[PDB]
């Protein structure tokens, strides 16, 4: 959300189903 | 002698890699450093025989903070495998200067300086080179960010000394980390301990630390120092910046 | 977005009865850093060697100085495109009996430096902007044909025209004419009766007051929807500092700047070094104007967009619905 | 010649670009003068097997090859990445002289990439490598009979050699299966293997004392230099310089920046030299080249004169009537102070016409 | 489907078709309920 | 990759003109069709005078 | 080569998005002023009176 702020990220996996490797939300565009 | 606990670095061992002068230049590099809260081994001498070197591997970097107030430490070795005849790397930070020695040195049992116990070699077959360097003569105020690069026939050593204040874990703080040495040596070295001068059990707890390949950015600022580093393997917003 | 159905039968209509004059921006790229860059000195320096080899694919540096060369006339040519519809410069009288309306962010002002309005100026310093570093490659950069100077005074001048002649002045001589008159033609433009505006000259004159400030704040502020402007200078420095980075590149040879092959090696076996090197910073100069062409042609696009809005928004009441504007204009 | 053609249109065009040309040349180094030790290695009584090769270390002096030139006749003297006749005009970076002895048939194994059982177990090069060696017949110096079986190389190893790698523990090898234990069973030949060096046998199997330089290059201002003389300082002039080895152009000045005893150079946004600190006298200038922009020329078109203006960009000088503007150094043009519509445009709204008794004549546009 | 075997990915849009066809629903609503004063500020409902 | 090492700077040119054209598409979908900001939903009463 | 081929399939890429992108504002424009109101600019809503 910008470091001016934050320093929380979000991550994002392409194209997997989810099973790569916490709250982990499926997407159509990636989990 | 009560074991080493893990403790982690807080934005420590940042090194000049060159001597290349820049100027607000946010330019980044690739370079063996100590990754950032990576878990050094606090060698306890606050607890409350520890010479408590048993003979560490020097893996390729070793970071050092050294952690006195008087010279309580002496100096450090370093050799490849201790057989008593291999060419190994004698360091006294002696009341005259720095002294090094890379030498023919027969490892006894106890290879050390004190200079009393001279247990380092018993004869100099071929003792390659004698540094008498530039004088320097050696809570704990002189951190003494010491760290051991050895590499392409260059023993490597780049230093910087001021009175940090703090006797636990090393502090919230960040500092650049000058080059001091390197000398044309070019021999083999595998693990190594240090040379902390006998009186002895002790109170200094001094830390020691590994490094291995990572890639920073660095900021040097407009006077040119290091004022502030990145690292790009830590966490995704790291590697962000 | 929001939701809601609209109360629609065969005998109900709605009908306004208040009403709310505004103000909204609209920001316009028109143009972008005319550049140009020595091929000769870029790819070889000042060898003479490397000259020799170039001379084997000789017509590469007079395309590429041709193709530059013709970017930098079309910049030009946009420049003078979009602020070329007065043959005169009109200068507004000092007398300021405008119906009650105040413009005195937007007419220029001779006390300040230059002759920048208000909102002119805080715009030219919200977009704050290594220079000779690049220039020490050849890659130099050929000023605007028209300073900032002129272009302010033809904006100047296009004010003066259509706040006292309203719009007649871009069809023909300049006629003037009371502005609260030439408002009440607005209106009777966009199907409300003239009186109206005789009706309600005052609350409109503040309505308008006011929403000046809405945007001499929306400006002064933070909020800076200065995007695009901003992203085109962006991308031209971008582009620049790859091209003057890719010279470290060794492209598999064994060095980075000529002088060093040439003198830590022989020429008939170094000859291969320098073509490696030559291939490589060829390849990287051919793709750097190819993609200065693409953005070329790009802002090229927008300026015709922005000639087109200024001869159909400013000179006259335009009726495009949602062209100029939101909502009728 | 340009646009190849006579005939030229109102219009504005440009020739070939321009630069300062450099008016000296300017060498600094250490005050050093001590000698790199050579003869007392080549010109050496006993040399170490091809498996117990020297590995010395030179710093700290000045070299020569018109020595290696006159010397002898080295039966193999080729150098790869640089010429050989460059060397005393270049800037090294830690040599280093290893040396060993074979016949003069197997010469062939040294070389980059190169195979052979002393190059894949015995003295192993690198793929980048960068010098050259130098060998000559031992058959005529040192000498044997039956055999100088006091020479040897290794014959076995189980894997291959890093390049410049020597290992000395040597026990009886074991040739796959039929396990040797370190007690010579089957399969068990020792890597241990000597030569054949007899006068007494031919050309081929004469020894040949061989020795290879290796080399770095461009990591420090080493003192491996080469016997370039120091010269004098000139500043405020585009010249020529070459500083420890980094050979450059431009204009030397002072610095303001506050480098730090080891700091050696200065760098920039965009990697270019721009700061260098004086290996003699410890001083610290900075650079600014003179590559100053293109040329080009005005004209009202030859359909209705010859005179022209020619118009330099980057100019705050003379650098050869005259007018100065933004867009550089015009030259060949009267200036006016009234005002016209532009009829070639020059940039900052300068713009030229032909009408005055004619004459070119420039003048900031009107509206 | 076959494109995907060399790293040459295919990223998704942003806007499914449902919510374009929304899109385009609010925008028939809109022509047929008011006809332009939706496109000026409020919507107004009048007959057809 | 060691050997593409040398022409350093072409992968990170391709990949953001790439990503430009991406964010562009999405841009120009949203411009076709974010005019509206109010989602009116029919009437359930079909009277539109035939 | 792989790379040579590589920069080509850019090149074409971003002079198709240039086209789908004047298409696309065009089609902004058809949108904005034949649906949000009749438009009196004759043969383009079409063909003839709007």
């Amino acid at each position: 959300p910008g470091t001016n702020t934050s320093n929380q990220v979000a991550v994002l996996y392409q194209d997997v189903n989810c099973t790569e490797v916490s709250n982990v939300f499926q997407t159509r565009a990636g989990c | 002698q009560l074991p080493p606990a893990y403790t982690n670095s807080f934005t420590r061992g940042v090194y000049y890699p060159d001597k290349v002068f820049r100027s607000s230049v946010l330019h980044s590099t690739q370079d063996l450093f100590l990754p950032f809260f990576s878990n050094v081994t606090w060698f306890h001498a606050i607890h409350v025989k520890r010479f408590d070197n048993p003979v560490l591997p020097f893996n390729d970097g070793v970071y050092f903070a050294s952690t006195e107030k008087s010279n309580i430490i002496r100096g450090w070795i370093f050799g490849t495998t201790l057989d008593s005849k291999t060419q190994s790397l004698l360091i006294v930070n002696n009341a005259t200067n720095v002294v090094i020695k890379v030498c023919e040195f027969q490892f006894c049992n106890d290879p050390f300086l004190g200079e009393s116990e001279f247990r380092v070699y018993s004869s100099a077959n071929n003792c390659t080179f004698e540094y008498v360097s530039q004088p320097f003569l050696m809570n704990f105020k002189n951190l003494r960010e010491f760290v051991f690069k050895n590499i392409d026939g260059y023993f490597k050593i780049y230093s910087k000394h001021t009175p940090i204040n703090l006797v636990r874990d090393l502090p919230q703080g960040f500092s650049a980390l000058e080059p001091l040495v390197d000398l044309p040596i070019g021999i083999n070295i595998t693990r190594f301990q240090t040379l902390l001068a006998l009186h002895t059990a002790g109170a200094a707890a001094y830390y020691v630390g590994y490094l291995q390949p990572r890639t920073f950015l660095l900021k040097y600022n407009e006077n040119g120092t290091i004022t502030d580093a990145v690292d790009c393997a830590l966490d995704p917003l790291s590697e962000t910046k | 977005g929001a939701e809601n159905s609209v109360a629609y039968s065969n005998n109900s209509i709605a009908i306004p009865t208040n009403f709310t004059i505004s103000v909204t921006t609209e920001i316009l790229p028109v143009s972008m850093t005319k550049t140009s860059v020595d091929c000769t000195m870029y790819i070889c320096g000042d060898s003479t060697e490397c000259s020799n080899l170039l001379l084997q694919y000789g017509s590469f540096c007079t395309q590429l100085n041709r193709a530059l060369t013709g970017i930098a006339v079309e910049q030009d040519k946009n420049t003078q495109e979009v602020f070329a519809q007065v043959k005169q410069i009109y200068k507004t009288p000092p007398i300021k009996d405008f119906g009650g309306f105040n413009f005195s962010q937007i007419l220029p002002d001779p006390s300040k430096p230059s002759k920048r309005s208000f909102i002119e100026d805080l715009l030219f310093n919200k977009v704050t902007l290594l220079i000779c570093a690049q220039k020490f490659n050849g890659l130099t950069v050929l000023p605007p044909l028209l300073t900032d100077e002129m272009i302010a005074q033809y904006t100047s001048a296009l004010l003066a025209g259509t706040i006292t002649s309203g719009w007649t002045f871009g069809a023909g001589a300049a006629l003037q004419i009371p502005f609260a008159m030439q408002m009440a033609y607005r209106f009777n433009g966009i199907g409300v009766t003239q009186n109206v505006l005789y009706e309600n000259q005052k609350l409109i004159a503040n309505q308008f007051n006011s929403a000046i400030g809405k945007i001499q704040d929306s400006l002064s502020s933070t909020a800076s929807a200065l995007g695009k402007l901003q992203d085109v200078v962006n991308q031209n420095a971008q582009a620049l500092n790859t091209l003057v980075k890719q010279l470290s590149s060794n492209f598999g040879a064994i060095s980075s700047v000529l002088n060093d092959i040439l003198s830590r090696l022989d020429p008939p076996e170094a000859e291969v070094q320098i073509d490696r090197l030559i291939t490589g910073r060829l390849q990287s100069l051919q793709t750097y104007v190819t993609q200065q062409l693409i953005r070329a042609a790009e802002i090229r696009a927008s300026a015709n967009l922005a000639a087109t809005k200024m001869s159909e928004c400013v000179l006259g009441q335009s009726k495009r619905v949602d062209f100029c504007g939101k909502g009728y204009h | 010649c340009t646009l190849k053609s006579f005939t030229v249109e109102k219009g504005i065009y440009q020739t070939s670009n321009f630069r300062v040309q450099p008016t000296e040349s300017i060498v600094r180094f250490p005050n050093i003068t001590n000698l790199c030790p050579f003869g007392e290695v080549f010109n050496a009584t006993r040399f170490a097997s091809v498996y117990a090769w020297n590995r010395k270390r030179i710093s700290n002096c000045v070299a020569d090859y018109s020595v290696l030139y006159n010397s002898a006749s080295f039966s193999t003297f080729k150098c790869y990445g640089v010429s050989p006749t460059k060397l005393n005009d270049l800037c090294f970076t830690n040599v280093y002289a290893d040396s060993f002895v074979i016949r003069g048939d197997e010469v062939r194994q040294i070389a980059p990439g190169q195979t052979g059982k002393i190059a894949d177990y015995n003295y192993k090069l690198p793929d980048d490598f960068t010098g050259c060696v130098i060998a000559w017949n031992s058959n005529n110096l040192d000498s044997k009979v039956g055999g100088n079986y006091n020479y040897l190389y290794r014959l076995f190893r189980k894997s291959n050699l890093k390049p410049f790698e020597r290992d000395i523990s040597t026990e009886i090898y074991q040739a796959g299966s039929t396990p040797c234990n370190g007690v010579e069973g089957f399969n068990c030949y020792f890597p241990l293997q000597s030569y054949g060096f007899q006068p007494t046998n031919g050309v081929g199997y004469q020894p040949y004392r061989v020795v290879v330089l290796s080399f770095e290059l461009l990591h420090a201002p080493a003192t491996v230099c080469g016997p370039k003389k120091s010269t004098n300082l000139v500043k405020n002039k585009c010249v020529n310089f070459n500083f420890n080895g980094l050979t450059g152009t431009g204009v030397l000045t002072e610095s303001n920046k506050k480098f730090l005893p080891f700091q050696q150079f200065g760098r920039d946004i965009a990697d270019t030299t721009d700061a260098v600190r004086d290996p003699q006298t410890l001083e610290i200038l900075d650079i600014t080249p003179c590559s100053f922009g293109g040329v080009s020329v005005i004209t009202p078109g030859t359909n209705t004169s010859n005179q022209v203006a020619v118009l330099y960009q980057d100019v705050n000088c003379t650098e050869v009537n005259v007018f100065q503007t933004r867009a550089g150094c015009l030259i060949g043009a009267e200036h006016v102070n009234n005002s016209y519509e532009c009829d070639i445009p020059i940039g900052a709204g300068i713009c030229a016409s032909y009408q005055t008794s004619q004459s070119i004549i420039a003048y900031t546009m009107s509206l």
